[PDB]
RNA sequence: UCAAAGUUUAAG
RNA sequence: AGGUUCGAAGACGAUCAGAUACCGUCGUAGUUCCGACCAUAAACGAUGCCGACCGGCGAUGCGGCGGCGUUAUUCCCAUGACCCGCCGGGCAGCUUCCGGGAAACCAAAGUCUUUGGGUUCCGGGGGGAGUAUGGUUGCAAAGCUGAAACUUAAAGGAAUUGAC
């Protein structure tokens, strides 16, 4: 059943991404997808997208931007420690140079590098590049 | 492209479709960069100056580049709205 | 490997199917396998048609018809050259000859 | 002599196109071995990787033909991985090394953590496959060198990646079929838009256009 | 064989209890 | 049973009519003795076949035009017949036959011009499965 | 597929100590069989006495007879 | 294809997608005043009714329910216009 | 194209169309093809924008305009309805013809007595005319096409939404485009008609 | 509009 | 309980060097019904279940919605049968540089070194072996669970050229 949120709304923005699509509908929608999105969007990697509130759960259409190579989530959301963060990114991430694992913190959702800058670990929850 | 000092490397900065911002490859040579003609305005008769858009192979194979190119035309005043 | 996608077998939501004892080696075949030949015929054929239209008490007269529906099975099908076989591509041809 | 059949080869034989940079740039394909030839002259080294001898059956006992697999490359951001088949050896090795020219691609080489000084293993990591055989790329720190197989070791040195930690899947014994993975691997790194580019473009003429006035020659 | 083969090996099965069971 | 004649006759015939179209005629021996003179055949019997194929040819040419062959006449006549023009069709006299939906379009497009409207057609059933 | 979950630890480790198993090598080394069939009880080297010199023939591409010591 | 503004749809192809499926999830229903010829009393009957609707005054009745919309008795006028 | 005051509809110009036939467009209809469509009638066919028609016409002419080396526009037939029209076309425009059995590797092989390189195609019917399509995607070769209803648009960089399968109609669309390649640039006014006739584009049924 | 037809040096 | 037909076994007649087989003639158990076991099949799409997304096209089965004309029935109504669409969800089909895949192939076997939606079962060269052994179930036949010594360099898949 609809297990994970966050995992399909990611996953079909890629596969949207991937076929050239220029903007995408996601259907369940919620907090913490709108969350990723905000992020993903303050690197540049999509576009300016909105929100239909529906008297329900809700729905999204996100404006892309052909920039997003790959837009993943890591389930189960595992806790990274800090010092664990560095090995995550490496055997993730497609460099040390592009690219953000986005993991929440007691401070907020956010990618590695604001984690690190307010020296937090956390829970991951996806990663793109 | 550049170095921690500011200096410009890599032997070249690839073309980039119009239609989809990916990068047409040193081999793709299903490419298209296809020139469309202005006019005077007054007169119709080209004037000189040119619109140039560029499509990726998969793009075209993928059989969207008709749409495409009319979607970028209308952008930038070429085509006159269908509607 | 997979000869034919269909599996020469037009099942498809089933899981069983009638079967039918084939009319040559009374060889055991389902009913959605097996090759299907509706023959229609005049009784008379060519030759004697004309001379029993000749000596016919009722006059023109049209005849009658021999109706049979055959089942083949595949093996006695393709030694009576009901069903030859075909080229890998040329199998996937289920329009019926002319 | 070199006559050239090619519209692109004609123009390079004039002195027009000042570096294959901007043919690839236009994706125009190099069919005359003599462009690249007389681009990258010197520098440019041929090793054969593999002759294998493919044969096949006949009435008459069984035909037997030689397989040359050849890299190319200037140990500067260039290399080509032809192969060609032939009844004698001498012209595999010979046609395959055309091949190999006529096929060559632009690697992108990169920075790995700290930006400085020339660009010394590969952007990001990237991968190729191969029937089978996966080959992926994974950057590395100054100095490390190749840590690879010899058969990727031979034609990341040629394309000049001097730094680059390596991985491999599938049959890596079928050389060929290893080359050709390691291959896609490195063509496709200026395949990867990165945030590095991003930045839209400018487009430029093509040669066929600017010198439109030459082709049509006087 | 294959479906034979399990023939004969259930016969000898059958043999070996009968075997076992005079003990 | 037996003679066909091969591509060297063949070939040899079609390039003599194709450059001697003038000379040569339906009478064998004229013809026999003209491909003698305008082309060096090596050999009495080859000389022979050949005059032969093109006795043949030019029968076949006095009766419409052949495929793989190009009278200098014929071409000048081909493009005499194909650069034809009457009085014009694409005017339709007055009157051309339309249909609302066509008519409609007309409308949107800013037009009312002189074209009969007509339909009664009810949506019939397109071919037979 | 995977069981994969984060409170699945134990699921995971014990299905793969089911698995190993079936790793013909593992198996040799953790169950005795081996350990019991060698006749150097599981050693390096053993001493024995030498009691018939005995000609192993070679196996059939090969002829050969290969001078054998029943120890 | 390539280019669809799915925030800006137009209503001839929002009438033919699931009631579900639009972009905002709206019924495909209303509701109906039925006249009736005798009575005088206009009832508010449901367009998918399931029940049959007997009248105000219960000498007639209005609907016999199908599976899809209600089967209004013969001289029976009504009028949708409402929200 | 722009629209917008010179080069825009105009009567005359919809009245030949319209009589034609182009218009009217096929019975199937590729999702490709689409955008180009009014509607349907009734037994079934579909009818064309014309204004959308002339919109891609005019496109078309526009990039073929910007070829600068007219020789170096290919134009292509293998129906023999286009077949008189393309070669028209080439005369009128400068642009070189293929008239019917296009050879395969024209656009490929170096070796080839035919090898031409061209910098645009102007393809009759891309489903009919598929192999120089696709030999344009071993060369960097945009392609202009006279797609109907039915037509694939694998390849085409710019259809034109016709009638493709009516002579007539092809040779009309062939006779529009001349003229407008001609128009913006060189020796027609737009003002004054042109001399040609667009019967001198059709293809002849054998009649006489 | 279907009779019977089994086997092939160890000696490279 | 019942026994038409066919028909393991069996008996003859053929065929064959031999045929205790293929063909032919009979024919027992069985084949049929009720009531108890048995729990296996290439029980197959050889494809775990639930969930999301990623291309067309035409069809077809059910329900629903809408439409101009037919047939009709009787003079309209209500029809049902056709006709043209849309929606949901079925069984499939064709189609392609979706993307996969050793491939044949598959819009799933796709969204996988750019590897993490959920979760079950399960494999780890070939043989020995689904054997031995215990345990258990079964009237039995068997079923489930289920090793080892020893052996062995390949066994196997797909596709190609030949030869047959
Ligand atoms: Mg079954
Ligand atoms: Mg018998
Ligand atoms: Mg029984
Ligand atoms: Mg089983
Ligand atoms: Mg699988
Ligand atoms: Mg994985
Ligand atoms: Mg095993």
């Amino acid at each position: 059943v609809r297990m994970n949120v966050l995992a399909d709304a990611l996953k079909s923005i890629n596969n949207a991404e991937k076929r050239g699509k220029r903007q995408v509908l996601i259907r369940p929608c919620s907090k913490v997808i709108v969350r990723f999105l905000t992020v993903m969007m303050k690197h540049g990697y999509i576009g300016e997208f909105e929100i239909i509130d529906d008297h329900r759960a809700g729905k999204i259409v996100v404006n892309l931007t052909g920039r997003l190579n790959k837009c993943g989530v890591i389930s189960p959301r595992f806790d990274v420690q800090l010092k664990d963060l560095e090995k995550w990114q490496n055997n993730l991430l497609p460099s040390r140079q592009f690219g953000f694992i986005v993991l929440t913190t007691s401070a907020g959702i956010m990618d590695h590098e604001e984690a690190r800058r307010k020296h937090t670990g956390g829970k991951i929850l996806g990663f793109f590049f | 492209m550049q170095n921690d000092a500011g200096e410009f490397v890599d032997l070249y900065v690839p073309r980039k479709c119009s239609a989809s911002n990916r990068i047409i490859g040193a081999k793709d040579h299903a490419s298209i960069p296809m020139n469309v003609a202005e006019v005077d305005k007054v007169t119709g008769r080209f004037n000189g100056q040119f619109k140039t858009y560029a499509i990726c192979g998969a793009i075209r194979r993928m059989g969207e580049s008709d749409d495409s190119i009319l979607r970028l035309a209308k952008a930038h005043g070429i085509v006159s709205q269908n509607f | 490997t997979k000869k034919r996608r269909n599996n020469g077998r037009a099942k498809k939501g089933r899981g069983h199917v009638q079967p039918i004892r084939c009319t040559n080696c009374a060889r055991c075949v389902p009913k959605d396998k097996a090759i299907k030949k509706f023959v229609i015929r005049n009784i008379v054929e060519a030759a004697a048609v004309r001379d029993i239209s000749e000596a016919s008490v009722f006059d023109a007269y049209v005849l009658p018809k021999l109706y049979v529906k055959l089942h083949y099975c595949v093996s006695c099908a393709i030694h009576s050259k009901v069903v030859r076989n075909r080229s890998r591509e040329a199998r996937k041809d289920r329009t019926p000859p002319p | 002599e070199w006559l050239p059949v090619t519209k692109l080869g004609r123009l390079v034989k004039d002195v027009k196109i000042k570096s294959l940079e901007e043919i690839y740039l236009f994706s125009l394909p190099i069919k005359e071995s003599e462009i690249i030839d007389f681009f990258l002259g010197a520098a440019l080294k041929d090793e054969v990787l593999k002759i294998m001898p493919v044969q096949k059956q006949t009435r008459a006992a069984q035909r037997t033909r030689f397989k040359a697999f050849v890299a190319i490359g200037d140990y500067n951001g260039h290399v080509g991985l032809g192969v060609k088949c032939s009844k004698e050896v001498a012209t595999a090795i010979r046609g395959a090394i055309i091949l190999a020219k006529l096929s060559i691609v632009p690697v992108r080489r990169g920075y790995w953590g700290n930006k400085i000084g020339k660009p010394h293993t590969v952007p990001c990591k990237v991968t190729g496959r191969c029937g089978s055989v996966l080959v992926r790329l994974i950057p590395a720190p100054r100095g490390t060198g190749i840590v690879s197989a010899p058969v990727p070791k031979k034609l990341l040195l040629m394309a000049g990646i001097d730094d680059c930690y390596t991985s491999a899947w599938s049959c890596t014994a079928t050389l060929g079929n290893f080359a050709k993975a390691t291959f896609d691997a490195i063509s496709k790194t200026y395949s990867y838009l990165t945030p590095d580019l991003w930045k839209e473009t400018v487009f430029t003429k093509s040669p066929y256009q600017e010198f439109t006035d030459h082709l049509v020659k006087t | 064989r294959a479906k034979w083969r399990k023939k004969r090996m259930r016969r000898l099965k059958r043999k070996r209890r009968k075997m076992r069971q005079r003990s | 049973m037996g003679r066909v004649r091969t591509k060297t006759v063949k070939k040899a015939a079609r390039v003599i009519i194709e450059k001697y179209y003038t000379r040569l005629g339906n009478d064998f021996h004229t013809n026999k003795r003209v491909c003698e003179e305008i082309a060096i055949i090596p050999s009495k019997k080859l000389r022979n076949k050949i005059a032969g194929y093109v006795t043949h040819l030019m029968k076949r040419i006095q009766r419409g035009p052949v495929r793989g062959i190009s009278i200098k006449l014929q071409e000048e006549e081909r493009e005499r017949r194909d650069n034809y023009v009457p009085e014009v069709s694409a005017l339709d006299q007055e009157i051309i036959e339309v249909d609302p939906d066509t008519k409609e379009m007309l409308k949107l497009l800013d037009f009312g011009s002189l074209s009969n409207l007509q339909v009664t057609q009810p949506t019939v059933g397109m071919n037979f499965k | 597929g995977k069981c994969r979950g984060l409170r699945t630890a134990r699921k995971l480790r014990s299905h793969r100590r089911d698995q190993k198993w079936h790793d013909k090598q593992y198996k040799k080394a953790h169950l005795g069989t081996a350990l019991k069939a060698n006749p150097f009880g599981g050693a390096s080297h053993a001493k024995g006495i030498v009691l018939e010199k005995v000609g192993v023939e070679a196996k059939q591409p090969n002829s050969a007879i290969r001078k054998c010591v029943r120890v | 294809p390539l280019a669809k503004d799915l925030l800006h749809p137009s209503p001839e192809e929002e009438k033919r997608k699931h009631k579900k499926k639009r972009l905002v999830q709206s019924p495909n229903s209303y509701f109906m005043d039925v006249k009736c010829p005798g009575c005088y009393k206009i009832t508010t009957v449901f367009s998918h009714a399931q029940t049959v609707v007997l009248c105000v005054g219960c000498s007639t009745v209005l609907c016999q329910p199908t599976g899809g919309k209600a089967r209004l008795t013969e001289g029976c006028s009504f009028r949708r216009k409402q929200h | 194209s722009g629209a917008l005051d010179v080069l825009q509809m105009k009567e005359e110009d919809v009245l030949k169309f319209l009589a034609a036939g182009t218009h009217l467009g096929g019975t199937n209809l590729d999702f490709q093809m689409e955008q180009y469509i009014y509607k349907r009638k009734s037994d079934g066919i579909y009818i064309i924008n014309l204004k959308r028609t002339w919109e891609k016409l005019l496109l078309a002419a526009r990039a073929i305009v910007a070829i600068e080396n007219p020789a170096d526009v290919s134009v292509i037939s293998s129906r023999n309805t286009g077949q008189r029209a393309v070669l028209k076309f080439a005369a009128a425009t400068g642009a070189t013809p293929i008239a019917g059995r296009f050879t395969p590797g024209t656009f490929t092989n170096q070796i080839q007595a035919a090898f031409r390189e061209p910098r645009l195609l102007v393809v009759t019917d891309p489903r009919a005319d598929h192999q120089p399509l696709t030999e344009a995607s071993y060369v960097n070769l945009p392609t202009i096409a006279l797609c109907n209803t039915d037509s694939p648009l694998r390849y085409v960089d710019i259809a034109i939404p016709c009638n493709n399968k009516g002579a007539h109609s092809v040779g009309l669309m062939w006779w529009m485009l001349a003229r407008e390649v001609l128009r913006m640039r060189g020796t027609i006014s737009r003002e004054h008609p042109w001399e040609v006739m667009p019967d001198l584009y059709f293809y002849r049924d054998p009649e006489e």
